[PDB]
RNA sequence: UAGAGGAUCGAAAUCGAUUAGAUACCGUUUUAGUUCUAGCAGUAAACGAUGCCGACUGGACGGGACAGUGUGUGUUGUCCAUGAGAAAUCUUGAGUAUGCGGGUUCUGGGGAUAGUAUGCUCGCAAGAGUGAAACUUGAAGAGAUUGACGGAAGGACACCACA
């Protein structure tokens, strides 16, 4: 989760400069679960990663649609009744944005966690 | 201390631009005109507008003095300078191209007579 | 009596530009304060926010001078701010109103939740800054009011808002910095990409190329 | 409320962007003549002011007007 | 600030709080030690002398006071 | 790549561009360049610039000019003296508006100056020389065309025709070549109909 | 005032000291003002009388080089160095060892 | 503090000047000290007044080491943007949004009393480290602007200045 926060600062830097692609010289397993949840929601075009028997590599394809992404350290523990307070602190409006949690069913955003009756540890957000 | 103020300089440029072709290069002629055109009272002022004009005239009419754009004079000085010279740059044929300029020629395949150095 | 002086001013005289949202769309600089009286005719209110005194020392006497800050907007989506310093107070207020008009901008409005109704509040959160003064706006539920300070209130009413929360930080008793930090907090909520700006549109020509023939003859 | 969208960065363009510009090109008839149509491009002040707004414009013209 | 670090934060923030003067008089229990009437809001006294005091400049005056017990 | 310039053919203009030294740049080059460039020789350490580059961009610059219906609102600017003659010639052959001499700060923004202007497109013969005219375009929503040489800055410029600026011959060569395209692409004119009127353009 | 902080020293702690040539005060060597000059050994208003006095048929008059070193108070007072304006303070002058003669 | 040594300079002391008076600046006679060996002590505008480690980021002209051959890695000086800042200014950071969370420490909480009392630990001492309160008080402070002044520096001038 030190690799998750490093990735979000490098994405904010390129999305502000108008880049199309981003190459990072590292790649972890839960860094790739966070990126697969931005792809199915429409915020990036795609990505791909290389195997080199070093720390890994990853290439992100940006879109033009991202306003910001972040990570929360440390990963607090939130019951299913406390999901909704973390949403009013992190997203600008009530109609868009996604807060992601690491639950006992995988990685879900805050709309799914309410339709499955679970809580977990917070990872990050993006809008 | 023989400097001419702005009201007497600024006036002589208005005269040299409108009634320009009425003026020639002697003091006794240009003074007769400024009595016709301008309306001042002091006889010392016309004497200095007329004396500054005769210096402007043999500058404008012989060599170089820009900063005034005389409409009627921008034809005589232009029709004699646009005389096409005896040689254009489309006459030489032994074009001594260089080496790297040469290999840029054939890769695009240009036409002509390019003699390398 | 208004003999226009620029291209955009000439078209407004000939009724080729009928709204103000035709100029904002292509970012054309407004140079004359009469282009705003005639396109938002007699729905433009004014508010004098502040007046104080400035002093300078020279080799020929101490010059006292008066500064005014003024804001304008109709009540719907436009608002602007201007300021000037002249000798007496009547010519300073009157000169700072011509500058406020030439800086009108649009403001995006939205709903607190859902997608149905007519817009009443701001479209998201935003902040602005001007010399250690910091203003935060937060969208409010319907039938709430405008909870904020006094001089903040006159800016958010002339823009057409009905519900809002604010929190401020820093040195806000510099009333001209406090008024500029809160005009920049509305330019920030209106500058975020929303998911309905995601699909593109067809392109068009600005009004200086559509009406090219009318300009000459 | 509406904002144009930049043609080179997909960023929406504000109304106080007084360095933003609009470019129209002639729809070139075959055999080297003009037929009567144009293609519009919109640019924002940020891209234009940093100095790289030139390397990106001809890249885009190669995809829409001389692509293949 | 890890998730298992709450004893390091209570120890650290209690020590910073003592740098506030108002809090320090209450925490060390010495808020009524040097005080001429202690915890009372008013007090009685018998009058010994009747004096006059100068104002502090830039004010010219003489304010009337009394010495009591 | 080579599809925008292949829709027309540099018919014999390879002579007029090589004879007048319109491909000889300078000693220095920035990482902005090295994409318009071909190579630099070891003899004088001079940089050579591609000829397709100068031909790819002249095709685009001519299409932006023709996009404006009334061509009496395309000011051309040149301060230096080598451009006084070429610029004034490239305004009767086309129909633009010439601005020569020194540029007065406030021409576009001030409405109380000697002469006031309001063009819809701007053409410049040198960036570093006509510094003021580029800088003032960023207050009135104005596109610009330039003749960047080798070391200039490209800020505030949209279309950059990489050519030579120093020599008095190369300056007149560029304005001649572009002059015929604007007549060629508007009316039924000829591209190579004479090579003797390029003497009327030189200073 | 200055980005030097007044002296040409980078990435070292201490830098050695000298004693000023006029008053004799102790100063860092990188902060002192230093000047080099080449003077003729005989004055120029005396060369004619020296061409009739010489016994050799070919004579060259000698020249010596001198390096000087002063403190900030002694160079400012002696007008070896003057007060400059804010922007002109940044101009440095050198020697160019690759000059041809 | 002990031994060795002693060219130069020089606190303290001392005369001679200067001055209204100078126990001072300037000078004369003359010391401890200034050097080496063995130790004690533990302070500095010990300063870039600028914690340590990790991720990411435009140009131009240089230097120093190694390796290659038209370049690379570790370091480093100057100058310009973007960005930041209360500003002066900062450019491997004083940048990466109040759009606020990468890991882990220390220090500050209006001025003055005061780094002073008292207790304790260390030192041959000189002292260092840690460290209050009663009583007092409306400002003390940072950066920049226009004036006024300098027993401040320049450039022009004038028989109420010289030649
Ligand atoms: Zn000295």
């Amino acid at each position: 989760s030190a690799a998750l926060a490093n990735m979000c600062k490098a994405i904010n830097n390129a999305s502000r400069a108008g880049k199309r692609q981003l190459l990072l010289r590292f790649s972890t397993e839960e860094m790739r679960m966070f990126l697969l949840q931005m792809l199915r929601h429409g915020y990036i075009s795609g990505f791909s990663y290389i195997h080199d028997k070093r720390s890994g590599k990853s290439i992100i394809d940006l879109n033009g649609r991202l306003n910001r992404c972040g990570a929360i350290s440390p990963n607090y523990i939130v019951k299913r009744d406390g999901i909704e307070d973390f949403r009013t602190r992190l997203l600008p409006a009530r109609q868009f944005g996604h807060v992601l949690f690491n639950t006992s069913k995988g990685i879900l955003d805050h709309k799914e966690c309410l339709t499955e009756n679970v809580g977990g540890k917070i990872l990050g957000y993006f809008y | 201390g023989c400097v001419r103020n702005k009201i007497v300089k600024r006036a002589a440029r208005t005269i040299a631009e409108k009634y320009f072709q009425r003026l020639d290069s002697t003091f006794d002629h240009n003074l007769l005109v400024v009595q016709d055109v301008a309306v001042v009272q002091s006889k010392k002022l016309k004497n200095e507008i007329a004396g500054y004009l005769t210096s402007l005239y043999k500058k404008i009419l012989k060599g170089t003095y820009n900063k005034v754009y005389i409409k009627s004079h921008e034809e005589e000085r232009e029709r004699k300078e646009n005389v096409i010279p005896k040689e254009s740059m489309l006459d030489v044929d032994c074009v001594e191209v260089d080496d790297v300029t040469m290999e840029m020629i054939k890769r695009y395949g240009y036409e002509g007579n390019f003699k390398v150095y | 009596e208004w003999i226009p002086k620029t291209a955009v001013g000439r078209l407004v005289k000939m009724l080729k530009i009928t709204s103000l949202e035709q100029i904002f769309k292509f970012s054309h600089v407004i140079r004359e304060p009469e282009i705003v009286d005639l396109l938002c005719g007699n729905s433009i209110k004014e508010e004098v926010l502040s007046i104080k005194s400035v002093q300078k020392q020279t080799r020929a006497g101490q010059k006292t001078r008066i500064k005014a800050v003024v804001v304008v907007g109709d009540r719907k989506g436009h608002v602007g701010i201007g300021t000037k310093a002249s000798k007496e107070a009547a010519s300073a207020i009157r000169g700072a109103i011509a500058r406020a008009k030439c800086a009108i901008r649009p403001v995006r409005l939205g709903l607190w939740d859902g997608a149905q109704g007519k817009p009443h509040t701001v479209s998201c959160k935003g902040s602005g800054k001007c010399g250690t003064s910091v203003v935060q706006v937060i969208p409010a539920p319907r039938g709430t009011g405008i909870i904020s300070g006094s001089v903040n209130k006159k800016i958010f009413e002339l823009a057409g808002i009905k519900d809002l929360y604010t929190l401020s930080f820093g040195a806000t008793s510099t009333t001209e910095n406090f008024a500029k930090a809160s005009i920049a907090a509305l330019e920030a909520t209106s500058s975020m990409i929303l998911p309905d700006q995601w699909e593109e549109k067809p392109r068009t020509l600005n009004p200086l190329l559509e009406f090219a023939d009318i300009l000459n003859q | 409320f509406e904002r144009r969208i930049c043609s080179l960065g997909k960023t929406p363009i504000a109304s106080s962007d007084k360095a933003s510009v609009q470019i129209v090109l002639a729809v070139l008839d075959q055999y080297g003549q003009v037929t009567g149509e144009t293609t519009i491009y919109d640019i924002g002040g940020t891209v234009r002011r940093a100095g790289m707004g030139d390397e990106l414009l001809l890249e885009k013209i190669r995809m829409e007007e001389y692509g293949a | 600030p890890g998730l298992f670090s709450a004893n390091n934060l209570i120890k650290s923030r209690k020590a910073k709080r003592l740098a506030d003067t108002a809090y320090r008089k209450r925490a060390l229990g010495t808020k009524y030690k040097h005080s001429v009437l202690g915890r009372a809001p008013q007090a009685k006294a018998i009058v010994l002398e009747k004096i006059g005091v100068e104002a502090k400049q830039p004010n010219s005056a003489i304010r009337k006071a009394v010495r009591c017990q | 790549t080579r599809i925008s310039d292949s829709i027309k053919i540099p018919d014999e203009f390879v002579k007029l561009l090589i004879v007048s030294q319109s491909h000889l740049g300078g000693t220095s080059t920035n990482k902005s360049f090295a994409r318009y460039l071909y190579g630099t020789r070891p003899r004088d350490r001079i940089n050579i610039i591609d000829i397709n580059a100068t031909w790819e961009k002249l095709i685009i610059a001519a299409r932006a000019f023709c996009g404006i219906k009334h061509p009496s609102s395309i000011a051309v600017v040149s301060t230096k003296t080598f451009g006084r003659k070429p610029v004034v010639k490239f305004c009767e052959a086309v129909g633009a508006t010439p601005i020569t001499g020194r540029f007065i700060p406030g021409s576009f923004t001030n409405s109380e100056v000697k002469r006031v202007y309001d063009p819809r497109v701007l053409i410049v013969s040198d960036t570093y020389a006509d510094k003021q005219a580029i800088l003032e375009s960023q207050y009135c929503n104005l596109p610009t065309i330039a003749f960047v040489n080798t070391d200039n800055s490209l800020v505030g410029v949209d279309i950059a025709i990489p050519m030579n600026n120093r020599s008095p011959s190369a300056i007149a060569a560029g304005f001649f070549i572009l002059s015929r395209l604007i007549n060629y692409m508007k009316t039924g004119a000829e591209l190579v109909r004479d090579m003797k009127e390029v003497e009327l353009f030189l200073f | 005032m200055r980005r030097n902080h007044g002296r040409g020293k980078k990435n070292r702690g201490s830098a050695g000291s000298i004693q000023c040539d006029k008053c004799g005060s102790v100063t860092p060597k990188d902060k002192a003002i230093k000047r080099f000059r080449i003077q003729s050994l005989i004055e120029q208003a005396s060369f004619d009388d020296l061409k009739q006095a010489t016994i050799y048929d070919v004579f060259e008059v000698p020249r010596m080089g001198y390096k000087s070193q002063f403190c900030v108070s002694c160079a400012c007072h002696a007008k070896i160095v003057r007060v400059r304006s804010s922007q002109a303070r940044k101009i440095r002058y050198g020697f160019n060892p690759n000059r041809v003669a």
